[PDB]
């Protein structure tokens, strides 16, 4: 009593309902390093211009 | 300073929107009119400075050197007029044109508060200069100016951006707070020859002094006059500025230099005494003036920086009433042969008048501010060595021959017999003397304007 089965069938999708918890960490990976901080603040003009030795501006 | 570099460059227009026939008057005009504007430097404090901004300001010690300045412009204008008549148009607009930019450089070479941008216009006005020299000049190397910036300016360059990186900053008014102590080491020995050597050249000091007896002799009248009058003395101001942050290391490491001074202001003084060329002998008389601003500079002592100031401002008079008497004999002979024509006090007595009061003020004769900054520095040195009053003494009597036997070669004697083309004095020639000498007089009469910063 065995249908074989169509074309298409087999490569399908299916879903598995297993009692097995997820592998929450499956590449052993260990922890990130922190990002580098982002900027924030109103930007206020230069502090008296370029200050490249005697231009004011 | 701003109230003095927008009409220095208004002369721009001034001289090439004029007619063919008006650059010089309105040239002249305007550059009087500035020179009398100059005297509103002299608001100036027993303990401040005039500080106008961030980029300018001007204590006693630029005021004179600025007055100098704008007053010299309408007298290379003056002086340079009647050899340019023969000149095409544009090219004369193009010789007041490098005139009116090289003052425009000089007036904030002076007033420059920040050092590298003194130092920026401080190269600047060689370019002026040396198109003036090379192209408006008579006769035809070029090694000089690769000796000059080796051990010069670039040194200097390395020096300032050395300071600038330690300091923080290369304000005067800044370094005045926060100079630190130089100690003896190897680093500091260059430091201080890299920082000094360029103004050493442009005094000049002896040893380094050939160049000055044949850029005199190649130049116009108005090169010689801006080289002897304002371009020796951007060294002195360069070494008055730069001796502040050299401290306490110049206090034994001025003891070669001012050797090469003190005998140096011997020997040309004494080549003075066996020149041919009236120019050159002008040049070297100029090399051992500058000697002892040299010497003063570096002894350091408050004497010797008022001697100096006025030594520099009276033989920036001086020296250039000589080229400017120099230059009326050779628009006359066509040569500079100080033997060749004699005896003009029988032709030319009022320009012979000129020329006994040009060698009275440069053997400084009292009460003349020559005499007064030569006074001066030799009461400090007398104070720094009680032999060196010897080696001045000596020069003060050489100083007295050589501007006298320069006055009996040319104005006594016989006239020469074959020279027939000595014409009257033109109102032009004597009013270029007068207003040579007539300052220098009147400085006598009031001479605490200048006398530097710490009269
Ligand atoms: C109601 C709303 C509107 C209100 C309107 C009110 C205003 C009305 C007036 C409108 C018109 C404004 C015109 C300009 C304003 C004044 C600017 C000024 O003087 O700044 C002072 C500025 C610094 O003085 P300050 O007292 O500290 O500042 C006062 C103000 O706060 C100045 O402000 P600052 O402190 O913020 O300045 C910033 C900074 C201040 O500067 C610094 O921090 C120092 C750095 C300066 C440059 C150094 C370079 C050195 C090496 C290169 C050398 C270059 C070649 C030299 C010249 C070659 C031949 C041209 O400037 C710069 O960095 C710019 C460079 C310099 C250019 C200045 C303007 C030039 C305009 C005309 C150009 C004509 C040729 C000029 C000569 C070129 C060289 C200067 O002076 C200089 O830098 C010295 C040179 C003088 C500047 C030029 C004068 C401008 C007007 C010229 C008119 C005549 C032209 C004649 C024909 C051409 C002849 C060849
Ligand atoms: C602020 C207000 C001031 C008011 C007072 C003015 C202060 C003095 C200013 C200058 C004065 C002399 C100017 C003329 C001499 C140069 C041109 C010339 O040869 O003319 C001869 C000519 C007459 O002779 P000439 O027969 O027709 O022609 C000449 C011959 O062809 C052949 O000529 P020569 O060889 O027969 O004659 C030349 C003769 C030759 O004699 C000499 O070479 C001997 C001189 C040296 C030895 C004697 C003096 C030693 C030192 C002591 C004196 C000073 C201190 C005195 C105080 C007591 C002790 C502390 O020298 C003189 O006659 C000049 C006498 C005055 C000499 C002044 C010092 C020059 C010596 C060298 C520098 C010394 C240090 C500086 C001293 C400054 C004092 C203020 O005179 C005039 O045409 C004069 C015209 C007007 C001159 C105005 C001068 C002032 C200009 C400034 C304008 C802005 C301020 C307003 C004041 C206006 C006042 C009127």
């Amino acid at each position: 009593g065995w249908v074989r089965p169509d074309l298409g069938e087999l490569s399908k999708v299916t879903k598995v309902k297993t009692d097995r918890p997820l592998p929450e960490n499956p590449y052993h990976s260990r922890a990130r390093p922190e990002p580098n901080p982002e900027v924030e603040g109103d930007l206020k003009p230069a502090r008296h211009g370029s200050r490249l030795f005697f231009w004011t501006m | 300073m701003l109230k003095y570099i927008i009409p220095t460059m208004m002369l721009m227009p001034l001289t090439w929107l004029s007619k063919n026939s008006m650059i010089w008057i309105n040239t002249t005009l305007h550059s009087l009119l500035i020179s009398l504007t100059s005297l509103l430097l002299l608001n100036q404090f027993g303990d401040n400075s005039l500080n106008f901004s961030l980029t300018f300001f001007s204590d006693s010690l630029s005021t004179p050197l600025l007055i100098l300045t704008m007053w010299l412009l309408p007298l290379m204008l003056m002086a340079s007029q009647h050899h340019l008549s023969k000149e095409n148009l544009a090219r004369k607009k193009l010789f007041i044109s490098m005139l009116i930019l090289l003052q425009l450089f000089l007036i904030m070479t002076f007033t420059a508060t920040e050092l590298i941008f003194f130092y920026i216009m401080f190269e600047a006005t060689l370019v002026p200069t040396l198109i003036i020299i090379t192209r408006w000049g008579n006769q035809t190397a070029g090694l000089y100016f690769l000796f000059y910036t080796l051990a010069g300016s670039l040194p200097l360059l390395v020096a300032l951006i050395y300071i600038q990186n330690t300091m923080g900053s290369l304000n005067f008014l800044i370094l005045q707070y926060w100079v630190q102590p130089m100690p003896n080491s190897w680093s500091n020995t260059f430091m201080w020859l890299a920082c000094m050597m360029a103004f050493m050249v442009k005094m000049p000091l002896y040893g380094l002094h050939l160049w000055l007896p044949k850029a005199h002799v190649e130049a116009p009248i108005a090169g010689s006059m801006v080289l002897a009058a304002i371009l020796l003395k951007l060294g002195g101001y360069g070494m008055m500025r730069i001796t502040l942050l050299l401290n306490p290391i110049t206090d034994f490491m001025a003891y070669p230099f001012i050797m090469l001074s003190l005998w140096g202001m011997i020997m040309t003084s004494s080549i003075c005494l066996r020149q041919t060329d009236l120019k050159s002998l002008i040049a070297y008389s100029s090399v051992s003036h500058m000697a002892l601003v040299i010497v003063a500079i570096l002894i350091q002592t408050p004497w010797s920086y008022m001697g100096a100031t006025a030594l520099m401002i009276a033989h920036g008079l001086t020296s250039s009433m000589l080229f400017c008497l120099a230059n009326s004999n050779y628009e006359r002979v066509h040569s500079r042969t100080m033997i060749l024509a004699r005896g003009l006090q029988t032709l030319l007595p009022l320009m012979a008048a000129w020329w006994l009061l040009a060698s009275l003020t440069n053997l400084a004769l009292p009460p003349s501010i020559n005499l007064i900054g030569e006074l001066f520095v030799v009461m400090s040195t007398f104070s720094w060595s009680n032999i060196t009053i010897i080696l001045m003494g000596l020069n003060m009597v050489i100083t007295a021959l050589y501007s006298l036997y320069m006055l009996i070669t040319t104005q006594r004697g016989k006239h020469t017999h074959h020279i027939n083309n000595i014409l009257p004095s033109f109102t032009r020639e004597n009013a270029l003397m007068s207003l040579h000498m007539l300052p220098l007089l009147l400085l006598s009469l009031n001479p605490k304007i200048i006398l530097g910063p710490l009269y």
